[PDB]
RNA sequence: GGCUCUGUGGCGCAAUGGAUAGCGCAUUGGACUUCUAGAGAAAUUCAAAGGUUGUGGGUUCGAGUCCCACCAGAGUC
């Protein structure tokens, strides 16, 4: 489908001209159907994973627990919980945030 | 052996003292339902008796704190009755094995019925301590709408709350994912 | 005296700390509320009524004449003066009566598993009553001539309140559960028409908090 | 399926005087805006909703108390109260609040 | 035409014990949280007002608290 590309090329853009990151990359994992933005904010520093997604999908609770583990995985660094990004678009192009980790660890808002 | 009186599916504390060691031995609350025998023209602060949710109700019970007794003899609460229609349904099952589960670690439980969720789960004494999560108690293979996360997200954001997605696994342990807004 | 204490007092916290200055507050705020739940009620025997609870009629019946609340409470008929089960739990739980059963005194329990009952008023009906109750409501029973319930009053309208001709109420209320499906367009279709020229609100509990919702219809 | 359902409902609104935008950080799906200078920035929120006529319906949001309460506390900063449309009924859903409606 | 009940800050009500009149919700003023001014429901929470106790007589060491008359309004035969 081009749902999915087309909601990464705007995610990159978004990135690119308002965010001003750095040597993003598009990955492929052709098992679950979904593409990682796995890009570096800030040379010299921790790496991150995006997920963009329509708001016509939904997520059950399967899902989010292997793309936790797959990020995992493709960070290959077990020192910190496994954690990743969630990127919701529109066809006016507005971009909301929204962050997955594991355990509690958060009283934050 | 403190009593408790259960009928027509609802469980009522009558004591003032059985009251006072369910809070600080068990680390169980509730919420009073009667009117202040002072002040009785009020909504603001009430008396005795304390209702218990059926949660609550069936953790005393099945550890050995208290007995259940029917509307004037012991009530058994593993077959579905008039008294106890509780046994029998998915969704009870599941936030009790959730409430227990979140009971276990340390936590104080609370309804969450105005802030869209399940529980409400402390760190401490409802007195003295700002809830922390809003807990939503989801079966493994639902599938959750994408609307209605952002206004959970927002109104967490708002209220200074994080959202808690629980799902028991077949293997009698629930797994915790806990999601919030980032700012980039 | 009068005047009643606060739970907590001041703002609560965010993270415990265990510094022994947190737990010398919990324990302050934990001491003053069972010293609440312990008081009872006393009543001079000069300005109480009497009743009896008659369950084969389903009423409860004076054998006293009324005081202040017979201009809000209470039906007569065949010459006596008659209450409603909960009208008369309302009564007993504020102290206004000393109502008995067969020559013998009750108490306030052992007279929830007597009136409270599926044959007679529910428990959540009950809770939302008396909670309309205690703000100074009128609250009447919805004749036609989930549903409708009871008929609500404003507080402006206690003063001159007339009970063979009250008028047009302020609104009428249908209590139900929280964790109960919404009911689809053509329930409150038929809720709307039955209810008539009045607004319709609905009443959520959810183990003992209640909340107001109403539904309007005719935006534009 | 639902671009059809949002056509019309975009065309609907568009009809009379009301600019329509997309709410996608509240959780709604349209926000009706009035006049062309600005007087409050927002008039309502909807959430368009489709039935079918023999009072079942599929629904493509399974509405429950506690995701109404939810959507209304809200939108209650950047609205003037909730609105249901139905495919035409407007239902409008507020708070009623006890102890503010006892007198005038 | 009798009989029973009622009259207190803007509203609902206490003052049981002979007091000197004060609780709650509204209004006003602060402190925090949050949103793009505004909102605030165990993310919310403090402080303060104020008033012929229906109108006149007597008893009161003393009157909202006891007796009479007058005014108003809710049931009943």
């Amino acid at each position: 489908d081009a749902t999915q590309v087309y909601v990464a090329f705007l995610v990159y853009l978004d990135l690119m001209e308002s965010k001003s990151w750095h040597e993003v990359n598009c990955v492929g994992l052709p098992e679950l159907q979904l593409i990682c933005l796995v890009g570096t904010e800030i040379e010299g520093e921790g790496l991150q994973t995006v997920v963009p997604t329509p708001i016509t999908a939904s997520l059950s609770h399967n899902r989010i627990r292997e793309i936790l583990k797959a990020s995992r995985k493709l960070q290959g660094d077990p020192d910190l919980p496994m954690s990743f990004t969630l990127a919701i678009v529109e066809s006016d192009s507005t971009i909301v945030y929204y962050k997955l980790t594991d355990g509690f660890m958060l009283p934050d808002p | 052996m403190l009593v408790v009186e259960v009928a027509n599916g609802r469980s009522l504390v009558w004591g003032a003292e059985a009251v006072q060691a369910l809070r600080e031995r068990l680390g169980v609350g509730g919420r009073t339902v009667g009117a202040l025998p002072r002040g009785p023209r009020q909504n603001s602060r009430l008396g005795l008796p304390l209702l218990l949710m059926p949660e609550e109700a069936r953790l005393l019970a099945e550890i050995g704190a208290v007995t259940l007794v029917s509307a004037p003899r012991p009530l058994d609460w593993r077959v579905q009755s008039k008294d106890w229609p509780h046994a029998g349904r998915p969704a009870h099952e599941l936030r009790y094995s959730i409430y227990r589960d979140l009971w276990e670690r340390g936590f104080f439980l609370s309804a969450a019925g105005k802030f869209g969720g399940d529980f409400l789960v402390y760190p401490g004494d409802p007195l003295r301590f700002f809830a922390h999560y809003i807990a939503q108690c989801w079966a493994p293979e639902d599938t959750i709408p994408l609307q209605d996360l952002v206004a959970a997200g927002r109104l967490g954001t708002s209220v200074r709350k994080t959202l808690l997605l629980c799902s028991p696994q077949p293997d009698g342990k629930v797994v915790y994912t806990s999601l919030q807004w980032a700012s980039l | 005296s009068q005047k009643l204490p606060q739970r907590s007092h001041g703002p609560k916290d965010f993270l415990p700390d265990g510094s022994a200055a947190q737990a010398e507050r919990l324990r302050r705020c934990r001491e003053e509320l069972w010293q609440l739940l312990a008081e009872q009620r006393v009543e001079r025997l000069g300005s109480l009524v009497a009743a009896e609870w008659r369950p084969e009629e389903g009423f409860v019946e004076l054998k006293s004449p009324a005081g202040k609340f017979w201009q809000t409470m209470g039906f007569s008929e065949q010459g006596r003066q008659r209450l409603h089960p909960e009208e008369a739990l309302y009564l007993l739980e504020c102290g206004s009566i000393h109502l008995f059963h067969q020559d013998l005194p009750l108490s306030i329990q052992e007279a929830y598993q007597l009136l409270l009952t599926d044959h007679t008023v529910t428990f959540l009906q009950y809770q939302v009553f008396s909670h309309l109750k205690r703000l100074g409501y009128v609250v009447r029973r919805f004749q036609p001539s989930l549903e409708i319930i009871f008929d609500v009053y404003q507080a402006d309208a206690v003063a001159t309140f007339r009970k063979n001709n009250p008028g047009k109420p302020y609104a009428r209320m249908c209590i139900s559960g929280f964790d109960e499906p919404v009911p689809d367009l053509c329930s409150l279709k038929r809720l709307s028409y039955q209810s008539g020229d009045v607004p319709l609100i609905f009443a959520l509990v959810d183990h003992g908090d209640i909340s107001f919702y109403s539904f309007r219809d005719f935006t534009l | 399926p639902t671009f059809r359902t949002t056509y019309m409902a975009y065309h609907y609104f568009r009809s009379k005087g009301w600019v329509p935008k997309v709410g996608l950080k509240y959780g709604t799906d349209l926000l009706l805006y009035r006049k062309g200078p600005p007087f409050y920035f927002a008039s309502y929120s909807v959430i368009i909703e489709l039935v079918d006529d023999h009072f079942e319906g599929s629904l493509r949001r399974p509405l429950s108390w506690k995701s109404l309460a939810a959507l209304s506390r809200v939108s209650v900063n950047v609205s003037k109260e909730l609105m249901l449309c139905y495919l035409v009924q407007e239902v409008i859903l507020s708070r009623w609040v006890s102890s503010r409606e006892r007198s005038d």
